[PDB]
């Protein structure tokens, strides 16, 4: 305990927090609430490599009674209430008026008598909410999972698989450019996972570039094979929405590396102009499916990335060197100035 | 943890929970049908609510300018 | 005349802003609009109500309560914007009944 | 007591709380070691700055009701708690008045007997006991003298604590930033009521920008942007929605044409009319609404927006200034009115 | 000695921002006046309200950061 | 003059405070014209008086307010220093008096 002559007693931040509401100590927690969520958690990270912080649930009775809260390094990030106390459907529309009528998603809650019935008709349950949420945070907030001491500590889990590996990447690029490099990476959905891939790009291109945007387009360009892969579900077909050389040239002309900064500023006229070709060509991409991507050439492709990160934020962006062969690229059509 | 302390002022708490009652481009999208649907009408209370709405419409015009003018990568 | 739709609710968030951030005239201003147009709102005129109490118009603010406690029903807090307002016109009296009735009915 | 003895030497103590006596038993038994610690905690929580002991002595010298909180030995906050057996209200107002009963740093404060407490708290206001307003003046006083508390050995200590959790994070910024810039950019963070709490993000912005950054404004700047969701947490309201009060170009273009970076200082002197005029123009656009809630920031470009905050900071003490990097996304940031010129 | 703090202490009778515009209204009032006494007290008053004015001008050229 | 006289009376008291004096024997006399009632500034301005080496003014002074005000011993110190700048035996007296009630 803290008397009157003890400095502070420091104790540091949890990095990741689940608050919910009380009242389900025991009412929950019948599934599984402390195997479903490592289990989404690994699942997530054998997706993606990223290693994840420990998770902290606790039970708050100061707040409602379906109230759920998940915060980064104590600031809540998805707070929520789930009124299921009545599970939930997200597949909701107007199918749901030819039945019983009742998160970025189509959220309609339906009654447990119904439960049946709707499985006749083909369900997430509380665990299944929760996780949901949880999942969607850790995916769009892995950038801040990956500091110099998770880098680190991959390093040395891997000193016995490839001593000499490590040790050269070590000498040739520093651990801060290594980790930007690992979160540049994660930012696009690239698993880090196979790393040895990973390591051997970067003993390779870290002599050659010390620009951390090349250099990571670089280390892109080594997962040629795991890109197809991801992107391209068909048989070699990935669709594509090609840009144009005077508009590549255009993006091109302000790339402004003056501070280790590298920022895309064009005059604001400019940058809405194509970012309404890109819109009138593409489309509002809600009911279009399979995943499309943008290919683009790689010297701007991050620059083109977060030029349209705002409004299309699913559309990944592509370079041509990403692309290896064997693939039958479709141009859905060309972004035409 | 929080200082919470302070009641801070019972009756003001129960005067704004009594008028306690989101989005990302929602909000511009509404911001233009309204200013445009008042800008049509002919009552002086709308008139003062159309250029309080042209007012918020063009600050959020130069907001957009200085963030798409600045930029990271 | 007009319509409402989520429009409505935009004039509200707008005006909750507006009232809680030191501009009581143009929160006052943004739901006259709204019930000018749309009536039949009551979380407009919620919300109303303390802004014309910290805009200083006790008159309007008491016609105000006084239509909320005539169609709002028991617990509301019509019987603290009475209170402000009258008070601040005078008449204290009313305004100690109005808050005893406040203090009676929220020990429920 | 020896003649030939030097001097004894003795540190002053660093935090030191002196009351009126009659109070060493008529006080104690009722908090006054529990509610120090809790409040002590409370805001370090809050905070994250490692405050010291506090040494709390009873006095016959001065009065029946006098108490003053002194740093190093110099006092900084005195006051007479009334006190003996009144209770004080921070929200006295017309409506004390409603309710008719006899009636410093803190807020409106009226005092009341204890006979009245039972009736008052019928209507459930404010009743600071003795422990509350000496814990209120207490906690006020280490938020705003908070810099004070941030020394070198607080800041080795805080990394000290850390070693083992993030070693090759510490080992990294130590060998980028020195103790003393690093405890500066803690200073500057605490004095703009940001947390030191969350210290990985803070250490990994360090490493991130101080090899690019040697000025301690600008560093501090990347540091705060850094921030971006904490920042969004803490001052905005409601939902994704921030009000703001934003700066004209005009403004900001005439702020900063005198910026002056001649002695790593860079001290915002224009001209006291130019400024005199600025502030009217403030003044005249954001209004007061001191009464009002909800805590408006003001949110300016980044490059400058520390020499703006002290250019307001005589006045609007309450009015946080932010930077544009600072702001995360998916914010519906609502500006209630632009400073023109 | 104790006879002149004795003295003090006969002589003897809000704090910090209180300073404001109170002086300026009672500068103003005392200047319409015709009272020889209440002419020296402006004057008084100008001389301290235009000091005044020159540390203002001091503090804003220094100031800090 | 409900406030601002309690601001002349702490500029007079600062100026007396600071070895001038005469600025607080002037503001202190404008108070007093205006208003004569709040008698701290009488107060005020006896040890003024006393101090700039005036006691003819300060005994009539000192008078006033000790046929006026018999509720501080203190009315005679300033009369006896009065006549200590001018009348040593009623400096005695006064002292005297002053003892008795102390």
């Amino acid at each position: 305990k803290g008397r009157l002559g003890e400095q502070e007693a420091f104790a540091m931040t949890v990095p990741l927090l689940i608050d919910v509401d009380s009242s389900q100590q025991e009412a929950l927690e019948a599934i599984a609430l402390n195997d479903e969520l490592v289990r989404v958690r690994r699942a997530l990270y054998l997706d993606l490599g990223v290693p994840f912080p420990g998770i902290h649930l606790r039970f708050n009775e100061g707040m409602g009674e379906g109230e759920y809260l998940i915060s980064l390094q104590e600031v809540p990030v998805a707070r929520g209430e789930l009124k299921a106390g009545l599970v939930r459907e997200s597949v909701s529309q107007l199918e749901l008026l030819g039945i019983p009528y009742e998160p970025d998603q189509e959220t309609f809650w339906v009654s447990v008598e119904y439960e049946e019935r709707l499985e006749k008709s083909q369900f997430f349950s509380h665990s299944q909410v929760l996780t949901w949420h949880l999942s969607h945070v850790l995916r769009e907030y892995a950038e801040d999972f990956i500091g110099i001491q998770e880098t680190r500590y991959l390093l040395e889990q891997m000193e016995g698989g490839y001593g000499e590996l490590i040790k050269e990447v070590q000498r040739i690029v520093p651990l801060q450019r290594m980790t930007e490099i690992l979160q540049r990476l994660v930012g696009e959905d690239i698993s880090i996972r196979n790393m040895r891939s990973i390591l051997e790009a970067m003993v390779e291109w870290g002599q050659k570039e010390k620009d951390v945007v090349q250099l990571t387009e670089y280390i892109r360009s080594s997962l040629k094979r795991y890109i197809c892969y991801k992107y391209a579900n068909g048989n070699n077909i990935l669709p594509a929405y090609l840009f144009d050389q005077e508009v590549e040239e255009k993006i091109r002309s302000r790339v402004r590396q003056t501070s280790a900064g590298s920022y895309l500023a064009l005059d604001p006229a400019v940058t809405e102009s194509l970012l309404e070709q890109v819109r009138k060509t593409i489309g509002d991409l809600s009911q279009i499916q399979s995943k499309p991507v943008l290919i683009v050439s790689m010297d701007i492709r991050r620059y083109v990335r977060k030029l349209i990160e705002s409004e299309y934020y699913g559309l990944p962006v592509l370079s041509y060197q990403e692309l290896t062969q064997q693939i039958n690229i479709q141009p859905l059509g060309r972004v035409c100035l | 943890h929080l200082e919470r302390l302070y009641p801070t002022a019972q009756s003001k708490r129960s005067l704004w929970d009594f008028a306690s009652p989101h989005r990302a481009q929602d909000y511009r999208r509404e911001l233009d049908t309204l200013q445009s649907l008042l800008t049509t009408s002919q009552s002086s209370e709308l008139q003062a609510a159309a250029a309080l709405l042209k007012c918020q419409q063009d600050d959020d015009r130069l907001l957009q300018i200085i963030l798409n003018l600045l930029h990271k990568v | 005349i007009t319509l409402t739709k989520r429009q409505q609710e935009f004039l509200l968030l707008n005006g909750w802003l507006q009232l809680q951030c030191g501009h009581a005239e143009r929160a006052c201003i943004l739901l006259d609009a709204l019930l000018t147009l749309n009536p039949e709102h009551l979380a407009g005129r919620r919300c109303r109500l303390v802004a014309l109490l910290n805009n200083n118009q006790g008159e309007r603010a008491e016609k105000e309560a006084q239509w909320l406690i005539s169609h709002d029903p028991l617990q509301a807090g019509n019987w603290l914007c009475l209170s402000r307002a009258q008070q601040l016109n005078g008449d204290l009296d009313k305004a100690r009944h109005a808050y005893q009735h406040y203090l009676e009915l929220k020990d429920h």
